[PDB]
């Protein structure tokens, strides 16, 4: 079967920044091209190659470089981020034929600046007694809130393991001011479980938020804390009362 | 006896986003269509051109065309960033597809390609080919055409039964045209030869239709082995021209006469006799000041 | 826009049938394809038309193409919950790599569970830490009803999600809201949406 | 890949002066296709000058027949001027009648 990688699979960049996003493809496909997915459209077709060493502009090639070093590796250079990059990538290969076999994407934000990156705050509110005696099942709900930009992962931990059973996360964030460009998000979760379950005082439920937010190579310097890629976490145990 | 039908298509390609493509069509030495660039539908050139196919079934094939000649010019504009640097502008291509019709219910098919002046590629069978001696940089471009099934499919189709059906209701059609007979015209001069003390003896032989013909220069039942058949040279009202010429010592020529042989006389032979009194007259209505004369 | 696709959106019950259709004016068209793209992930070929008049089957998909009318559809037979994401028409123009992919904008499809018994109920949830905040809970509501965003702008509102219990073979749809505010009552919260009549709105 | 073109200048019917007639002007053997043919009469262009289509032989190269209404005199010069990129100055053939 014919695939195609991309790397990384989510980015983060600043107006004026650089950025390159990267295909990898073992197919000994020749040909490799570059689309980007905005709503509204259909993938529009950026750059293009024949093979390495070859690079031809698509449709839209305006504020795009591209580079086919070797027949296995394409890249997509944005010398000069602007938002109007903002979107998501996809890259493909083929040969000779008609088919492109796709990648899986790669989700670009161009930001002004970085002042606004906030980390997730995260609680978990506690069953309701209402519900255990009217349902005998207990839903317990995650809040990540004020986070920017949109890069979480939340994911449901029960006695050490993460379970996927009973749990439904919002497809899309909150935005927490929607008339505002730079708004912080807001996501929920639920974990509905049994009554008797809920009722074990050994049952310890943890919600886990992983932000991605600045390192060593991003630079930082505010009177608040740096929003460095943290793990953040709210817990509850279950309870016999 | 035998007919052959060529379409003719020539395209350049000065840079990336300039082209033009221009097409001819001959039934024997008859331009029966012509395509130019700026014309969005193909002009008959002559009042059969359609052959015995019907307004609708004409239609149809100029649709196929009408793509195709869109479509041709954007995969060469592809082909060249494939090739690249190996090939690059200014480029051009010329096609030549056709039959030729043979006694019997017989007729052998062809689609020849040239590029940059040189005959490389060929449609045979089922699929595109490179000639021997093409360059290596061909084969990806002939692989990535041949990919594509449809176009190779419709090429067949075309070749196989659409050129020889057409072709065969296109003889019927211009019979009048093809079987045609133009009588010559011809009328004697001289110039200096390249060689001291000779002259050389030119035989003008104009407007005969169809293109077989004999021109020799004689002394009585002698035809002078030094004659000299020059090429076809066409005329604008589709007849041709043709000279022969004979190097002669001068004094020489009294005695020689330029014999015409042609399908349009009926037997009947145009004879004309150098030092004659029709020649003399003739001779003298044209008459010049050799003003610009070559270099005989 | 030279690929047109027909509906935007599409919302089927789950065992339900579904219709996509896709105009397009390409021109030459040598094929049409039609792709699955599940929220977040890459584009998976469903099938692809290559005829005049042609038909295709893969499954529960089955699609038609008439190059005459320019016109494709796709057909979701028993449709399943997996099937939720958006279908995407290509027309290609080549019948190879020196063509050009026409892509349509997409048709996004939701499939809907039915919720044999809805119990809708408001429920009010306070945080495990001590710092009496809370959120409502919206849950147990047929799959019909829609939840209105906050018309309010110290109110947060989510959309409904299903979650399935698989062990109980149990599906349920909710819907959270919460506010920074003093006077938020959970009783109320979601009165901006269509509220079952037999709503449950245990008092605090 | 690059070829000069060959003119040949020539009458349709038997010269005779001061009796109208059409000069012909073949051009042969030329690439590329691109060409510019203009027939003179003294010098001068001649503004009523037809073209046939640009065609090409099974050899590949190309060829296209110009031609005029002219009139042969004893002292008029006519000429067929080709401006083609296989040359440095544009190729001007007189017409010689007895040639
Ligand atoms: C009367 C006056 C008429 C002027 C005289 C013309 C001379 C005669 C030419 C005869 C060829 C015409 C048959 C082709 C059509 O019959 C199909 C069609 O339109 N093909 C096109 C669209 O193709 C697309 O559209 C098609 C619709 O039929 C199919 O869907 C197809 O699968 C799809 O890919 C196809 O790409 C164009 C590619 C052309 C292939 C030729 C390339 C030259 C080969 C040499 C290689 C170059 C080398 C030097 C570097
Ligand atoms: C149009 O006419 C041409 C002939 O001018 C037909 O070409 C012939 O096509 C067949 C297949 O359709 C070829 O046969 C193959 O031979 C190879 C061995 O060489 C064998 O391995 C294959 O299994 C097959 O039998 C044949 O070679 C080919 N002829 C030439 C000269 O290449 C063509 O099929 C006709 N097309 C239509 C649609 O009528
Ligand atoms: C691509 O090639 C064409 C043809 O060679 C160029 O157009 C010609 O430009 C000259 C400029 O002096 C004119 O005299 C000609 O009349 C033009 N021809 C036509 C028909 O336009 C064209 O400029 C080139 N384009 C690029 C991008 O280099
Ligand atoms: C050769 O013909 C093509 C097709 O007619 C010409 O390209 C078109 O020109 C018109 C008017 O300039 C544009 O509106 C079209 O978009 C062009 N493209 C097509 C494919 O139609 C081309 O200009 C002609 N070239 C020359 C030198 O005459
Ligand atoms: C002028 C169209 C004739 C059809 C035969 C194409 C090779």
């Amino acid at each position: 079967e014919a695939a195609v990688t991309q790397s990384p699979r989510n980015k983060v960049a600043v107006t004026g920044g650089k950025v390159t996003l990267s295909c990898n493809q073992t197919n000994n496909h020749n040909n490799m091209y570059w689309y980007r997915q905005d709503t509204g459209h259909g993938l529009r077709l950026i750059h293009y190659s024949y093979g390495a060493g070859s690079t031809e502009k698509g449709d839209i090639p305006d504020g795009y470089k591209a580079s086919r070093p070797s027949q296995e590796n394409f890249s997509l250079i944005l010398e000069l981020a602007t938002p109007s990059q903002t979107s998501v990538y996809f890259c493909a290969s083929g040969d000779e034929g008609y088919t492109q076999y796709f990648g899986p994407g790669t989700r670009l934000l161009v930001l002004e600046d970085l002042k606004n990156v906030f980390p997730p705050e995260v609680a978990v509110f506690e069953p309701s007694e209402a519900e255990i005696s009217h349902t005998q099942k207990a839903t317990l709900v995650c809040l990540a809130t004020g986070f920017y930009p949109d890069h979480v992962e939340l994911s449901w931990w029960v006695n050490g393991k993460e379970v996927h059973s009973g749990v439904c996360t919002d497809p899309q964030p909150l935005k927490e001011q929607p008339a505002l460009n730079d708004s912080r998000y807001a996501l929920s979760s639920r974990l509905r479980v049994s009554a008797t379950f809920w009722q074990n005082p050994r049952n310890h439920f943890r919600c886990q938020v992983q932000f991605y937010g600045l390192s060593e190579n991003d630079e930082w310097t505010q009177d608040r804390a740096k929003p460095v890629t943290q793990i953040v976490s709210a817990e509850a145990w279950g309870r016999a009362d | 006896k035998n007919y052959t039908f060529r379409c003719l298509q020539m395209s350049s390609f000065a840079n990336r986003s300039w082209s033009r493509t221009d097409s001819v069509v001959w039934l024997g030495d008859l331009q029966t269509h012509r395509w130019s660039n700026d014309s969005a539908t193909i002009s008959f050139t002559k009042p059969w051109s359609q052959g015995k196919l019907s307004n609708q079934q004409w239609e149809k094939l100029q649709h196929m065309f009408q793509v195709y000649r869109v479509s041709f010019t954007r995969d060469i504009q592809e082909l060249v960033k494939m090739m690249s640097p190996k090939e690059d502008y200014p480029i051009e291509i010329q096609l030549s597809a056709g039959c030729e019709m043979y006694p019997g219910n017989a007729s052998e098919s062809f689609l020849h390609v040239a590029f940059q002046g040189k005959y490389v590629v060929r449609f045979w069978g089922t699929s595109w080919q490179t000639v021997p001696g093409a360059p290596s940089w061909l084969d990806l471009p002939i692989k990535v055409l041949n990919a594509d099934q449809g176009t190779s499919a419709t090429v067949q189709m075309l070749l196989n039964d659409t050129c020889p059906l057409f072709v065969r209701g296109l003889l019927e059609a211009g019979k009048s045209d093809l079987e045609k007979q133009e009588k010559p015209v011809a009328w004697l001069s001289s110039v200096p030869s390249s060689a001291h003390g000779h002259r050389q003896l030119v035989c003008h032989v104009s407007g005969f239709y169809p293109k077989p013909v004999w021109v020799m220069w004689m002394r009585g039942d002698q035809e002078q082995q030094g004659t000299h058949r020059g090429d076809f040279l066409p005329n604008a009202d589709e007849t041709w021209y043709l000279q022969a010429t004979l190097d002669v010592e001068a004094g020489e020529e009294a005695g020689l006469a330029c014999r015409v042989k042609h399908s349009s006389l009926g037997g009947q032979d145009i004879i004309l006799y150098w030092g004659s009194l029709h020649h003399i007259l003739d001779a003298q209505k044209m008459v010049w000041n050799h003003r610009h004369h070559h270099h005989h | 826009t030279q690929v047109e696709q027909s509906p935007q959106s599409l919302v089927v019950r789950q065992g339900e049938n579904s219709v996509l259709q896709c105009n397009y004016s390409v021109t030459p068209d040598n094929h049409l394809r039609w792709f699955k793209q599940d929220t977040g992930k890459g584009l998976v070929s469903l099938t692809v038309l290559v005829d005049q008049k042609d038909k295709t089957s893969n499954g529960r998909y089955s699609a038609t193409l008439d190059k005459d009318a320019k016109h494709s559809t796709l057909h979701i037979t028993a449709t399943l919950l997996d099937d939720t994401a958006t279908y995407i028409c290509v027309v290609g123009d080549r019948g190879s790599a020196l063509g050009r992919l026409h892509f349509g904008a997409g048709t996004q499809l939701i499939v809907i569970p039915d919720i044999q018994n809805p119990d809708p109920a408001v429920y009010q949830l306070r945080d495990s830490k001590s710092s009496d905040k809370s959120v409502c809970l919206f849950t147990d509501f047929d799959s019909q009803t829609n939840v209105s965003q906050s018309k309010d702008s110290d109110v947060y509102i989510t959309d409904k999600c299903v979650l399935d219990m698989r062990s109980m073979d149990f599906k349920s749809n909710s819907a959270v809201a919460w506010s920074n505010k003093s006077d938020f009552a959970c009783a109320n919260a979601f009165n901006n949406s269509i509220i079952p009549e037999d709503t449950f709105f245990p008092s605090p | 890949i690059q070829k000069t073109p060959q003119i040949q200048v020539y009458s349709r019917h038997p010269p005779e002066n001061g009796k109208p007639n059409i000069l012909n002007c073949y051009v042969t053997q030329f690439h590329p296709p691109h060409i510019e043919i203009q027939m003179l009469k003294n010098g001068k262009k001649i503004p009523k000058v037809e073209m046939s289509d640009m065609s090409f032989s099974k050899d590949w190269s190309f060829y296209i027949l110009a031609h005029t209404e002219f009139t042969p005199t004893e002292t008029d010069t006519y000429a067929c001027r080709v401006k083609h990129a296989s040359m440095a100055e544009p190729k001007t053939v007189y017409w010689d009648r007895d040639m």
